[PDB]
């Protein structure tokens, strides 16, 4: 369907078809077509005044997701995303992101899970987040 | 004493009544910031 959308040059409906695609893959344990997936997404809508905002967003879930792979690449995804939109710099994700990667550097597992908690109480969160940081605080 | 004593009881009645005030504050700032950050 998407591949038929974009033959009609019809934007705005492939994207989240995609974006679909992309994170039930995720879901099932395949990271790099989600990551690429989300990339490509969040640098078709940096463009975008309206969708700009919930840009960001996008690019958190792709950090997210290249975090399982490991650790360096995850902290220099973190470097690029940041350098690439700096406005993404402002935004809480960065500083979740860098509490979660400190704690994880010392094996201190008691202060990501609190910050999680913190996190959490502050906006509810959702079955895929909550799926993907567990799995991670299994490391 | 016992009634000087309940005048001081009273004395952190009323201090305590400021700390429940200060406690209740704390309380609807967290919903304030709740609030404008689900708005979003």
């Amino acid at each position: 369907s998407a591949d038929y959308y974009k033959g009609e040059e019809s934007n705005s409906s492939a994207n989240k078809c995609l974006l679909k695609v992309a994170g039930y893959a995720a879901q099932l344990e395949q990271y790099q077509k989600a990551i690429d997936i989300y990339e490509q997404v969040g640098t078709s809508a940096m463009d975008s005044p309206l969708l700009k905002y919930s840009a960001k967003d996008y690019f958190f879930k792709a950090a997210l997701c290249h975090f399982c792979i490991d650790m360096l690449n995850a902290k220099l995804a973190v470097q690029k995303y940041e350098e690439l939109f700096p406005a993404f710099s402002d935004s809480r994700e960065c500083k979740l992101m860098k509490k979660l990667l400190e704690a994880h550097e010392e094996q201190n597992v008691d202060s990501y899970t609190e910050s999680v908690k913190e996190y959490d109480s502050i906006s509810r969160l959702d079955q895929w987040l909550t799926t993907m940081l567990l799995r991670i605080k299994k490391t | 004493m016992a009634e000087d004593a309940d005048m001081r009881n009273e004395l952190e009645e009323m201090q305590r009544r400021a700390d429940q005030l200060a406690d209740e504050s704390l309380e609807s700032t967290r919903r304030m910031l709740q609030l404008v950050e689900e708005s979003k």
